[PDB]
């Protein structure tokens, strides 16, 4: 139920941008549900190297290949690298 | 280092792979990473709208304005559906 997640925490994570001061209500609602489409997608797309390799735990480095197989996650290649 | 719940993050995760799968507890930490770059992403560029439009405080359609130029369109109409439902 993705009116589980804590707008609070939503918030906080904006605001480490330090240009990051003013933040509408509605903007934390918004991240909820695009973090749960985010999370889902992203484990997904991880569990295809998962499976690849005959596994059954989902690793870092199944992350790792999912992140330059879509260039919707570009921005995550420095981040998690192969 | 600011991080969604592990506990939440893992529910979506186990959600999205077969009921018997597992998650070893360092990729669940690597998603709660994956998921903070994604808001921080986004809202940079949110930020910048903001600002071009001449306001102060990021709103929804900063939001979404972001999340159609930075590749995430199709969360654009899955996100306007949430938040009517939430505020109605």
């Amino acid at each position: 139920r993705v009116q589980e997640l804590p707008l609070a925490r939503i918030k906080k994570i904006m605001k480490l941008d330090e240009d990051v001061k003013m933040i509408s209500a509605e903007a934390p609602v918004l991240f909820a549900k695009a973090a749960q489409i985010f999370i889902t997608e992203l484990t997904l797309r991880a569990w295809i190297h998962t499976e690849d390799n005959k596994r059954r735990t989902l690793q870092r480095n199944d992350i790792a290949m999912a992140i330059t197989k879509f260039d919707q996650f570009d921005f995550l290649i420095d981040i998690v690298p192969r | 280092d600011i991080y969604l719940p592990i506990a939440n993050v893992a529910r979506i995760m186990k959600n999205a792979i077969p009921q018997t799968g597992k998650i070893a507890k360092d990729a669940k930490e690597c998603v709660q990473e994956c998921v903070s770059e994604f808001i921080s992403f986004i809202t940079s560029e949110a930020s910048e709208r903001c600002h071009q439009e001449k306001r102060k405080t990021i709103n929804g359609e900063d939001i979404l304005f972001a999340m159609s130029t930075l590749g995430f369109d199709s969360y654009v109409e899955p996100l306007k559906l949430y938040l009517q439902k939430f505020r109605e």
